[PDB]
């Protein structure tokens, strides 16, 4: 009867498993050599990345 | 339609605007031609008459 | 159209167009010199297996861009185009 | 220089819009400038 | 006829001169 | 008569603006698409910046 006003707090755990953002079109496992990866855009020409 | 007769009439000869005339302005380089114009309590007079001031104020009529 | 292209040329054409585009719209260089850019790249065990198609294909395309530049780049920057017939 | 489709193309650099248009509709556009104004739309190049 | 033009497309873009103290503008 | 020793200070406010380095051979206004900008030294090749 007597409980205090509450708020609510929301935390997730995973541990022992590693995060993966897979270079596919549409982040699927289409294959080894995902097609993004052999795509010709990246065929010939330099990149970098942020 | 010739398309022609579309257009105001300004005496037989139908008036149709320049044929050069669509168009591009960004950022640098580019500008129109017509353009900007534009202690307490002493004095008033000069000051009422500038208010006024703020009308049609230069031409291009 | 009694010429029409077997599923291999038409990945060697898709392929073709996407490296000259690719060339020819990032790094500039003349519409020769992106086709020529091109062929090197090639795998060259299908290179040789298609070395006629590919020449043929070369060529005109090389005469197309020193003739008639607007239909080159039409017919290298857009997708369900096929060679029109006359090229064979 | 001579050749480059991306700017032709959308008309960064290239002909005017007062003749790439098809001229019909350069026609309609060049009547109609006193009470629907059209020449707004379209863009024009301008090349050092 | 040269071609240093500044160019607003395909189309490229008097020596003139004159204004004592008094006439006209 | 009696003014004290001065010394001069200068600065200047410039606000509502944005400086600009225009890539022109000569800084100059001469189209959108600068002469510097279509020059083949840096049309052509690919280059890095700081």
């Amino acid at each position: 009867k007597t409980a205090v006003d509450s708020i609510t707090q929301k935390k997730f755990l995973c541990d022992r498993t590693l995060w993966r953002i897979p270079f596919s079109s549409n982040f699927m496992s289409m294959g080894a050599l995902t097609d993004l990866g052999q795509n010709l855009l990246y065929a010939n020409s330099a990149h970098a990345l942020d | 339609i010739n398309f022609a007769s579309l257009a105001p009439r300004h005496g037989s000869r139908p008036f149709m605007g320049n044929w050069q005339d669509i168009g591009t302005s960004n950022m640098s380089g580019g500008a129109f031609s017509w353009g900007s114009l534009w202690k307490a309590w002493n004095s008033s007079t000069g000051q009422m008459l500038r208010d006024k001031l703020k009308e049609q104020n230069f031409q291009q009529k | 159209s009694l010429h029409s292209l077997n599923s291999e040329e038409e990945r060697i054409l898709r392929y073709v167009q996407q490296s000259v585009s690719l060339n020819l719209m990032r790094d500039g260089v003349t519409p020769s010199v992106a086709l020529d850019m091109t062929a090197r790249n090639m795998e060259p065990g299908m290179y040789a297996s298609n070395r006629p198609f590919i020449n043929r294909l070369m060529d005109y395309l090389h005469r197309a861009a020193a003739v008639n530049p607007e239909y080159f780049t039409n017919a290298i920057l857009n997708p369900h185009w096929l060679p029109p017939p006359g090229f064979y | 220089p001579s050749m480059m489709p991306q700017w032709s193309y959308m008309h960064i650099s290239g002909q005017d819009a007062s003749e790439y248009l098809s001229p019909g509709l350069v026609q309609f556009a060049r009547a109609t400038e006193t009470y629907f104004s059209l020449n707004n739309k379209f863009r024009n190049p301008t090349v050092a």
